Parts: structure tokens; C-alpha cells; sequence
DNA sequence: TTTTTTTTTTTTTTTT
DNA sequence: AAAAAAAAAAAAAAA
């Protein structure tokens, strides 16, 4: 049956293939069904034969093209084929889908939308055809009326994002939109619908959706993606804290959304500026509720990107002193205790990060150590060698030692990085007051000399410097 | 130093990985490519010696370099990635997800890097020990299929290059079904832009000629290529075909030892008239040539008819009577001559390596056909300068897009190196009794190739070392005969004292000396591996006087070679070729008292006549004289005494002729002479 | 953040 | 009368 189609397609076009096409009018469905039953290469051969035998100048062949489009679109999902014929079908349709007027592509896109609403896309490999069609509506300068074809693309995108999406096709519907030339408003619609779809999914299918959102962010809308993922996982952290009143699921999910946002900041140095601007506490004085144990772990991981290190550590330093000023102001007055309901402070959030980091978050903990020693180095005493210069600086410097002492206990690899840096500040400074480092070294030692006999030589190399120290430092 | 540092002390260095990677990254952001090479080596050794966490940090760093990037840093990172997939693909496979993720960021990347990128990704992909993570196959297929299926040619070229690159790497029977399905997809997407199909043919051809790979898909495709060519262009030799043409259409430029009332002839004018598929003639013939060289191992037994078949062209007589018409028909003629020249260049590229002597005669007739069409086309460009027939080379010039000096190297098909097997033959002279412009053409090509390589698509995938290695055979013991025959011509031309013969041979002499200068100024001779090639090369230059003194010391071969070379200074017609001779002698004598020869020879060129043709004195232009007097004034032992010689003859210019007892001394030349005089006085 | 040096471009003058 | 060469001024990059 197919051999006469090949023999008419061999020599010339649109002179015998059209005439054979007006003999057999129906039953191309079961033809392609038995064709995929026998061989997929023959199906691609017949698709090329039909597509060259049915030009788009005449209007009789366009209906055969539409019917074979709906046939292949249903069989690429529903029909359990072999993979190569699937690739050849989608490649052939994607190639030949240029040559059309407006409304045929429009009703194709409407069939796609109406399918992805209700119709069980058995796999959903037909979706790859969808952006190509919309891309042709971007370049179809043939006028429509209901409009420009680009406006039909805007309306179809709005109809797709406003309607319900199925749970299984949010990764594929976001990955599709990476290839449509979108403006700001369309990509904000796509990210808004996609961020809306987070609560109705498996947790383990949130990191790749975040990844497609982060590569798709680069077009318009960075603030919305960052605000969305920080807000969603801050809410999850808080619900987990109330339920404690998944954790290796939640921590291994946040420990892969954090790397995605760090890598996307490395490849794109404006996603990092958007993250730093969106989280900064010092807007004028006021502490924001955008900081949480998630959103602070993300700042500590972005400190290993070398352009953001000083900027993010200085941000967390001013974000800790502001918290202690606020807490001192409330604790000194009942009138403020009546109004303000008891807020978690940045101190408690940081000490939650250090607890959380036990599992796999080694990326975070080299930034915890740097914040610890920035808090202690910057806020240690000097005035003995008052409340405002003293009590929110005493409380930050003792937050530092708490960061380093709790980080020292559980992270068995940044011993000798705290302990040779505590000692290096005790030994070498010896003119500036260093009581805080001797307190911290006393705590670190006293806690477990059983865990310091595995990192002991850092001690006995500071014994050789004991002669040149002042006497009180040697006694202490 | 860095190799010894890492390879000995990689236990001291291990615990400080991250600082090294913070260093390496700063030595890729710089210019000054020795620094960038250093940074590249830091990433290579950090990957090679450290443990499996630092390898992942290395690959992440290179991926950030590629994606974020600027041009040279991207190229360097792709070079390092090729070395890392060659070196240890096991530890590079564990970091396949980073490298797969490059595909989301291909807008920054330019298509000379895209070929390398898909090389890396396919070389990661097609190892049978990790078929279970075939996700990068799926993502590569997707980005290929989304590019290929696009109206925008800037994406379509990405698709074509990545597609055929995947195809070439997966060719080392199911796999053959995969390759043929992919290539059929590329063919289908290319068929309906012409230059897209041209780029397909070109890049597929480059894939054949660079990688030979398991020849199962090649013999699969070539049985379609030969048939498609022989029905696409091959017409039975009927004089006038159908169609309404205001031009007498014949079968021109047939070799005529072929019977005229025969089969194969090639349709051009009904094709290009139907356009207003002929633009793909030369690359498709290149593809046909390469697949039949892969099949029959260099034999072209069914394609010898392509060498001598007439071409269905209009009357390509110089249309000076066809003036006042610079309409679209003028562009038709210019594009026609352009296309047949590219076709002819592909023929002479095709049949140059063959050793049959009547076929060599056919090739030489093809070359003289080429030069006649070139002078006709430059006549047609002298008609109209504005009518560009824009068909660049598809690798670099087309993405730049999407008088005779530009199109001489950018527009025409590029000659191969083996085309210089032709000049084994000796010149014949038409006036005194392989012609002089048929040698001028090849030497004008070879000079441009040597200056491009040592100081151009198919050339630059060969290393400079293999280029100069094949130049050593295919120039020196072959062009020495042409040099000596030229010397014999200019001796008789001096004894006698038409003009176009001598005018062409002067440029032939100039190009021979320019090729010699470009060859012997090769900086790779400075490195201790290549002096044995010098112990070959100047030995052959030594062998033009006397043989028998084998295994000689170096400076003896230098002295014999310069003693051979000096004597040409009597037969030098012009100034620039003299400058090239003396600069050649300079750069060969820097391998060794020597200044006396150069100073005497510069004095000989200064006291030589150099006759008073207007364009001839124009070739004694200011900068060339400036360079020559810099050579003379620097290479004299007595600089101030030479200044007294020049100022002693600097005074009789006004007393004899308003032209001296020391020529190259006019009123106009004294600006140059004065400037070089007091400049060298200052130095 | 500032200064110097090199490279490129533009103009002017001289020559064919 | 047009073209080429040379110098001077301005821009850009590096310490």
C-alpha cells in the first residue's frame, strides 16, 4: 500500500501524489499503527512523502496534515513505540510545522492546552512540539482578527498558565518555556504558576523544578524565583519546627536547592546581587522576616563565591548586631513587650543553622567559621585593657564563640582550622586584649580533650612560642 | 617547573587545593597567553593529582568558565575539558551533570567552540561503561532537534554542527540506524535554506577528511551521494537546453580530447536562472570526492568524466560590447564566473594527488582555465565594483555575515596543500623558447598560506609542524629548479637589453623569495627538535653546488648555502624581491664576521641601477628603502665611517642632475636616507 | 584612584 | 587632482 506512495514521491511533487491523495480519503490512523507495528523508518518515509505530496499553497492537503498531526500527537504519548520512531515523529512534526496560516497553528496550540488540562498525556513527549508552534506565532506576520500572531502567543500563554496544570507536567511545562522567546510579563506568569505548583508535589521533584526555574529566571524575573523558593522553604522549616514541638529528607532537599542557587550565582553575577539586596537587614534599622535558617544557610554558602564573600559576611555581621539592639530595647521595657509578639532573633536562627549543618552541608560550615571569627575579631573588648557600645558588642562576640564552639563539636574536619586560628590569635596578638579567645580555647579544650588528641599538634607548636609571650598570657 | 612541582610534591600541595584553584582562575582572566597557558596547566594538574572532591571543583570551575566566560577563557576551558576527557574519562563521567548543564547556556558560545563542545559532550556520552546515565544523549538530541527545527539560520548552523559532530563521534548495526536517522533529519531540515545545506555539506566533508572512523555509514551514504550528484547536475551533452535565455548557451570549457557528442555535462545557467542548489556544487563535489577516496582508496575511476566534462554556460567572452548593462544580468554573469571558478578549484583540489601524466596535463589545462576565468572575473569586477556575489567560506565568514584581495582568500574555495604536488613540473617559456601565471597562482597561494600559518578553514586543523614538514618536500627541491630557470630567464633578459611575461615572472621571483623568507624565519627552529630538519633543509640548499660532503658541521652548511644563494643578486629585477633576498640571508645567517657579506650585498643593491619605470620606481617606495638602509647602516662594522661615506656622496646630488654617482638617490629619496642616517646615528 | 605609555586615527603635505 | 606617507592628538590600559 505504501510502495505506490514511495514510487509517486520518487520523481516529482504535487502532480501525482495529490491525485493519489484524493483516492484514499480515510484510514491513515490504522495505516500508521500497522506501520509502527512493522517499522518506524517506513513511517518517517511516508511522513516525508505525505508532507511533500501535500503543499500548503493548496487547502485540501492542509486538512490531511492536520489529521496526521492529531494522529501522531496522540500516538507519540498513547502508542507505546520504540524510542527512535518517537524521536523521528517529533523531529518531523517540529520541522514541517512552519508552513501554515495563523488559525491552524492556533487550533493546534488550543488542542495542546485542552489536552494538558484534562487529557491523559500518557508520557507527554508531544509537549516538545508546543514551543515551536508558539515560536511560529512569534514570526507569523500574516494578520489575524478576533490581532497580531504575537498577541495570540500572549493570549495562549496566559490561557496555559491561568488554567490548571497536572502534577506530572510542571517540570516539562517549565522546560518547554525555556525556548519560547518571552517578554517580562509572560516569564513572570510562567514562574508565578510554577512557584504556585510547589506545595502539590513530591519534595524530591522540587530541586529539578527549581533548576529549570533558575535557568528560565535569566530572562526577566530573578527576584520572584528567589523570593518564592526562600519563602516556600522558610515556611517548611517553620512547620517542621512546630511538628517537632521527612529531617534527612528536608535537609537533603535544602542541601541541593542551595547548591543550585550558588551555581546559578556563579554563572550569573546578578542573581547574587538580587539575593543580597532582597535579604539585607539594614534597610534603615529594622530586622526583616526574610532571614530564616534556610535563607541564612544560603548566604553562608554564597560566601564561597569569592566576589560575594566580604559583602555577605558584612551583611550577616550587621544583621546580628541589629538583632541584639532590638532584643535589648524590648527587654528593657514592658510597653514594647505588650505590643510586639515574640520574634525569633538572628542569634537563634544562626545557632539553628549550625545544628542543621551536621548532615551533609560542609558548604555552609566553612562560612560559619568565617562568621564566627568576624564576630569575635570585630566585637571583642578593647575599652578595658556603658550599655550600647558594651552589651550589643558583648553579645555578638559571645555569639561568635558559640558559633565556633558548636561548629567545633560536630564538624570533625574544621578542628585544626578553628584550633590553629584560636591559637594563632592568642600567641601573636598579645598587645590587644585576647581574653575572649582564651575563654573560647578553654571551652574547646575542656569540652573534649578526647576529641583534641586527634588535632593536638596544633597545641604543641604554640608551646615553642611560649617564651616570647607576656606573663599573664602564659599563665592564662 | 610546574610539572616537576606537582608530580613530586602533590602531598604537600594536596591539603591546599582550593587556594590553587583560586589562583588558576585569576590566571585565566588575564591576557598574555603564556599566563593563560599556566592557568590551564594548574587546572589540569589540580584535576590529575588531587582526590575526587577537588576533581569535581575543577570541573565546576571550567564549566563556569565556559558558560559565564569571554572568548579566550572559553577556548582555554574547552581545551582543558578535551584534555580531561582524554586523560581520565572515569572521574570525568562522575561530573557529567555539570557538563550536560552547559546546553542551557549556548547563547554566549560561538560556533568554533560549539564544534569542540559537542566533541567533549559526545566523547563523554559514547562510552559503553555508563549507558545507564544516557541522559546527556537525550539532552543533546533535544537541543539538536530544537535548533535544527528553526527558521533562524544562526540556530540552524548550531544544530547542523552539533548534529554531525554527535554523528562523527558515535561512528567509531543499531548504531548505524541511529546515525542514518540523525543525518536524514539534518538533511531534511537543511534542504528547504541553500546556505544551510551548503554548511551541512561543508561540515560533513570536514568530518570525512579529518576523521576517516568506521566506514559503514560512509559507504551507506556515498551510494546516495553519487546518485544525487549524477541526477542533480549531470545532463546529457545537448548544446541548447529548454528555457528562454537572452544569452547563447553552449557547453564551454570542455577539454575536447573528450568526445563532444557524449554524455556528462554540468548544468549551471538553467539552475541559477531557475533560482531567480547551484550554490552547493563545490561542497557537494568535495563530499563526493572524499567519500569515493574513502571507498576506492584514492581511485576516482567513475569521476574522471567530472574532470573533463563541459559546463553548460553562456558565451563568457569579455562583454565590453555588453555595456551600458549593469542590471541583475551583470550580477548573473559575475556570480556565474564565481561559481564555475569555485567548481574548477574543487576539481584541481580533487585530481592533484593523481600521478597519471595525461591526467596531469588535464589538471594543468584546468589551472590555465582557472587563471583565464580569474582575469575575466576581475574584468567583470572592473565593470562594476558594487555587485558582490557574496558566498563566503561557511565556518567563520557566514556567522560574520549572519576588492580582489578580500575575495582572493575569503570568497573562493581554499586550495589544499597537495595541490602543490603540481610544481614538480618545470616551467616552459613562451617568449624565449606549465606557464608563468600557472606558477604565479600556486606561489601567490602558498605565500599567503605560509604567512597565515607561521606569523583558512581546512588548513588550520593541521599543526604548523606538519605544514612546514610537507613544505620541505613540496617546495625546496621542486622550487629550486623554478628559481634556477628564473635566473636563466633574467640573465638572457639582461643580455638582450613580451613585457607581460617578464612582469609576471618578476612577481613569481618575488613570491619565491617571500616563501623562502617565511620558511626560514620559522621560530620552531629555535626549539631543539627541528634543527635536524635544518640539517635536511639547508643541506639541500648546499646540494645545488656540489655533493659528496655528507655529515658536515652546521656553520659549514650555512656558509655553503649562503654562497649558493648570494649569486641571485645579479638577476633580481625589482626592489622588494631584493629586500626579501637580503632579509632571507639575514635570518639564515643569524644561526652562526658575518656582517661583511650583508653589508657588501646591501651596498651592491644600493649601487645597482633599478631602472626608471614609473611603477618600477614606485616599487622603491619609502618604507622598503627605509628597511634596506636600516639593514646596511646596522650591519656595517664602521657606522660613523659609513655615515661619512653617505654624507660625502650626499653633497653631489645638486651638482650633477636637478640621479647621482650612487643610485637610489633622488631629491625624494633623501628624506628616507636622511631619516635612517640620523636615526642610526642616534642609536 | 591617578598617571604614563602605546596604539590608532585623522589630517596635512608632498609627489606623481 | 588624487593618493600615500608621516606626524600629532586622543583614547585606553597598566602599574
Amino acid at each position: 500500500m505504501d510502495q505506490k506512495i514511495l514510487s509517486l514521491a520518487a520523481e516529482k511533487t504535487a502532480d501525482k501524489l495529490q491525485e493519489f491523495l484524493q483516492t484514499l480519503r480515510e484510514g491513515d490512523l490504522t495505516n500508521l499503527l500497522q506501520n509502527q507495528a512493522v517499522k518506524g523508518k517506513v513511517a518517517g518515509a511516508l511522513l516525508r512523502a505525505i508532507f511533500k505530496g501535500s503543499p500548503c499553497s493548496e487547502e485540501a492537503g492542509t486538512l490531511r496534515r492536520r489529521k496526521i498531526y492529531t494522529c501522531c500527537i496522540q500516538l507519540v504519548e498513547s502508542g507505546d513505540l520504540q524510542k527512535e520512531i518517537v524521536s523521528e515523529i517529533i523531529g518531523l512534526l517540529m520541522l514541517e510545522a512552519h508552513h501554515f496560516p495563523g488559525p491552524l497553528l492556533v487550533e493546534l496550540a488550543n488542542e495542546f492546552i485542552s489536552a494538558v488540562r484534562e487529557g491523559s498525556l500518557v508520557n507527554g513527549k508531544s509537549l516538545e512540539l508546543l514551543p515551536i508552534i508558539l515560536t511560529v506565532l512569534a514570526t507569523k506576520k500574516e494578520n489575524l482578527a478576533y490581532l497580531s500572531g504575537e498577541e495570540c502567543k500572549k493570549q495562549l500563554i496566559n490561557t496555559l498558565c491561568s488554567g490548571r496544570w497536572d502534577q506530572q507536567y510542571v517540570i516539562q511545562l517549565t522546560s518547554m518555556f525555556k525556548d519560547v522567546p518571552l517578554t517580562a510579563e509572560e516569564v513572570e506568569f510562567v514562574v508565578e504558576k510554577a512557584l504556585s505548583m510547589f506545595s502539590k508535589m513530591n519534595l524530591q521533584e522540587i530541586p529539578p523544578l527549581v533548576y529549570q526555574l533558575l535557568v528560565l529566571s535569566s530572562k526577566g524575573s530573578r527576584k520572584s524565583v528567589l523570593e518564592g523558593i526562600i519563602a516556600f522553604f522558610s515556611a517548611l522549616d517553620k512547620q517542621h519546627n512546630e511538628e517537632q514541638s521527612p529531617s534527612g529528607e528536608l535537609r537533603h532537599v535544602e542541601g541541593t536547592i542551595i547548591l543550585h542557587i550558588v551555581f546559578a550565582i556563579k554563572l550569573d553575577y546578578e542573581l547574587g546581587r538580587e539575593l543580597v539586596k532582597h535579604l539585607k537587614v539594614g534597610q534603615q534599622g529594622d530586622s526583616n522576616n526574610n532571614l530564616s535558617p534556610f535563607s541564612i544557610a544560603l548566604l553562608l554558602s554564597v560566601t564561597r563565591i569569592q566576589r560575594f564573600q566580604d559583602q555577605v559576611l558584612d551583611l550577616l555581621k550587621t544583621s546580628v548586631v541589629k538583632s541584639f539592639k532590638d532584643l535589648q530595647l524590648l527587654q528593657g521595657s514592658k510597653f514594647l513587650q505588650n505590643l510586639v509578639p515574640h520574634r525569633s532573633y538572628v542569634s537563634t536562627m544562626i545557632l539553628e543553622v549550625v545544628k542543621n549543618s551536621v548532615h551533609s552541608w560542609d558548604h555552609v560550615t566553612q562560612g560559619l567559621v568565617e562568621l564566627g571569627f568576624i564576630l569575635m575579631d570585630s566585637y571583642g573588648p578593647k575599652k578595658v585593657l556603658p550599655s550600647l557600645s558594651r552589651m550589643p558588642n558583648q553579645h555578638a562576640c559571645k555569639l561568635g564563640a558559640n558559633i565556633l564552639l558548636e561548629t567545633f563539636k560536630i564538624h570533625e574536619m574544621i578542628r585544626q582550622e578553628i584550633l590553629e586560628q584560636v591559637l594563632n590569635r592568642v600567641v601573636t596578638r598579645a598587645s590587644s586584649p585576647i581574653s575572649h579567645f582564651l575563654d573560647l580555647l578553654s571551652n574547646i579544650v575542656m569540652y573534649a580533650p578526647l576529641v583534641l588528641q586527634n588535632c593536638s599538634s596544633k597545641v604543641t607548636e604554640a608551646f615553642d612560642y611560649l617564651s616570647f609571650l607576656p606573663l599573664q598570657t602564659v599563665q592564662r | 617547573l610546574l610539572q616537576s612541582t606537582f608530580s613530586v610534591h602533590y602531598l604537600v600541595l594536596k591539603d591546599m587545593c582550593s587556594s590553587i584553584l583560586s589562583l588558576a582562575q585569576s590566571l585565566l582572566h588575564s591576557l598574555d597567553q603564556s599566563i593563560i597557558s599556566f592557568g590551564s596547566l594548574l587546572y589540569k594538574y589540580a584535576f590529575k593529582f588531587f582526590d575526587t572532591y577537588c576533581q569535581q571543583e575543577v570541573v565546576g570551575a571550567l564549566v563556569t568558565h565556559i558558560c559565564s566566560g569571554n572568548e579566550a577563557e572559553v577556548d582555554t576551558a574547552l581545551d582543558v575539558l578535551l584534555e580531561l576527557v582524554v586523560l581520565n574519562p572515569s572521574a570525568m563521567m562522575m561530573n557529567a551533570v555539570f557538563v550536560k548543564g552547559i546546553l542551557d547556556y549556548l547563547d554566549n558560545i560561538s560556533p568554533q567552540q560549539i564544534r569542540k563542545l559537542f566533541y567533549v559532550l559526545s566523547t563523554l556520552a559514547f562510552s559503553k561503561q555508563n549507558e545507564a546515565s544516557s541522559h546527556i544523549q537525550d539532552d543533546m538530541h533535544l537541543v539538536i532537534r530544537k535548533q535544527l527545527s528553526s527558521t533562524v539560520f544562526k540556530y540552524k548552523l548550531i544544530g547542523i554542527i552539533g548534529a554531525v559532530t554527535m554523528a562523527g563521534i558515535m561512528a567509531a548495526d543499531e548504531q548505524c540506524t541511529q546515525v542514518t536517522s540523525l543525518l536524514q533529519l539534518v538533511h531534511s531540515c537543511s534542504e528547504q535554506s541553500p546556505q544551510a545545506s551548503a554548511l551541512y555539506y561543508d561540515e560533513f566533508a570536514n568530518l570525512i577528511q579529518h576523521e576517516k572512523l568506521d566506514p559503514k555509514a560512509l559507504e551507506w551514504v556515498g551510494q546516495t551521494i553519487c546518485n544525487d550528484f549524477q541526477d542533480a547536475f549531470v545532463v546529457d551533452s545537448c548544446v541548447v537546453p529548454e528555457g528562454d535565455f537572452p544569452f547563447p548557451v553552449k557547453a564551454l570549457y570542455g577539454l575536447e580530447e573528450y568526445d563532444t557528442q557524449n554524455g556528462i555535462a554540468i548544468n549551471l545557467l538553467p539552475l541559477l536562472f531557475s533560482q531567480d542548489s547551484p550554490l552547493c556544487l563545490a561542497p557537494y563535489f568535495r563530499l563526493l570526492r572524499l567519500c569515493v577516496e574513502r571507498q576506492h582508496n584514492g581511485n576516482l575511476e567513475e569521476i574522471d568524466g567530472l574532470l573533463d566534462c563541459p559546463i553548460f554556460l553562456t558565451d563568457l567572452e569579455p562583454g565590453e560590447k555588453l555595456e551600458s548593462m549593469s542590471a541583475k544580468e551583470r550580477s548573473f554573469m559575475c556570480s556565474l564566473i564565481f561559481l564555475t571558478l569555485n567548481w574548477f578549484r574543487e576539481i584541481v583540489n580533487a585530481f592533484c594527488q593523481e600521478t597519471s601524466p595525461e591526467m596531469k596535463g588535464k589538471v594543468l589545462t584546468r589551472l590555465k582555465h582557472i587563471v583565464e576565468l580569474q582575469i575575466i572575473l576581475e574584468k567583470y569586477l572592473a565593470v562594476t565594483p558594487d555587485y558582490v556575489p557574496p558566498l563566503g567560506n561557511f565556518d567563520v565568514e557566514t556567522l560574520d555575515i549572519t576588492l580582489l584581495l578580500h575575495n582572493s582568500h575569503a570568497f573562493f574555495r581554499e586550495l589544499d596543500i597537495e595541490v602543490f604536488s603540481i610544481l614538480h613540473c618545470g616551467l616552459v617559456t613562451k617568449f624565449i623558447l606549465l606557464g608563468p601565471p600557472e606558477l604565479l597562482f600556486l606561489l601567490e597561494d602558498l605565500s599567503q598560506k605560509l604567512e597565515s600559518m607561521l606569523t583558512f578553514s581546512h588548513l588550520q586543523q593541521r599543526s604548523a609542524q606538519e605544514i612546514v614538514h610537507c613544505v620541505f618536500q613540496l617546495l625546496t627541491p621542486m622550487c629550486n629548479h623554478l628559481e634556477n630557470i628564473h635566473n636563466y630567464f633574467q640573465c638572457l633578459a639582461a643580455e638582450n637589453h613580451k613585457v607581460q611575461e617578464y612582469h609576471i615572472m618578476s612577481s613569481c621571483y618575488q613570491r619565491l623569495l617571500q616563501i623562502f623568507h617565511g620558511l626560514f624565519a620559522w621560530s620552531g627552529f629555535s626549539q631543539p627538535e627541528n634543527q635536524n630538519l635544518l640539517y635536511s633543509a639547508l643541506h639541500v640548499l648546499s646540494s645545488r653546488l656540489k655533493q659528496g660532503e655528507h655529515s658536515q658541521p652546521l656553520e659549514e652548511l650555512l656558509s655553503q648555502s649562503v654562497h649558493y644563494l648570494q649569486n641571485f643578486h645579479q638577476s633580481i629585477p625589482s626592489f622588494q624581491c631584493a629586500l626579501y633576498l637580503i632579509r632571507l640571508l639575514m635570518v639564515i645567517l643569524e644561526k652562526s664576521q658575518n656582517k661583511e657579506k650583508i653589508a657588501s650585498l646591501a651596498r651592491q643593491f644600493l649601487c645597482r641601477v633599478w631602472p626608471s619605470g614609473d611603477k618600477e620606481k614606485s616599487n622603491i617606495s619609502n618604507d622598503q628603502l627605509h628597511a634596506l638602509l636600516c639593514i646596511y647602516l646596522e650591519h656595517t662594522e664602521s657606522i660613523l665611517k659609513a655615515i661619512e661615506e653617505i654624507a660625502g656622496v650626499g653633497v653631489p646630488e645638486l651638482i650633477n642632475s636637478p640621479s647621482s654617482t650612487f643610485p637610489t638617490l633622488t631629491r625624494h629619496t633623501f628624506v628616507v636616507f636622511f631619516r635612517v642616517m640620523m636615526a642610526e646615528l642616534e642609536k
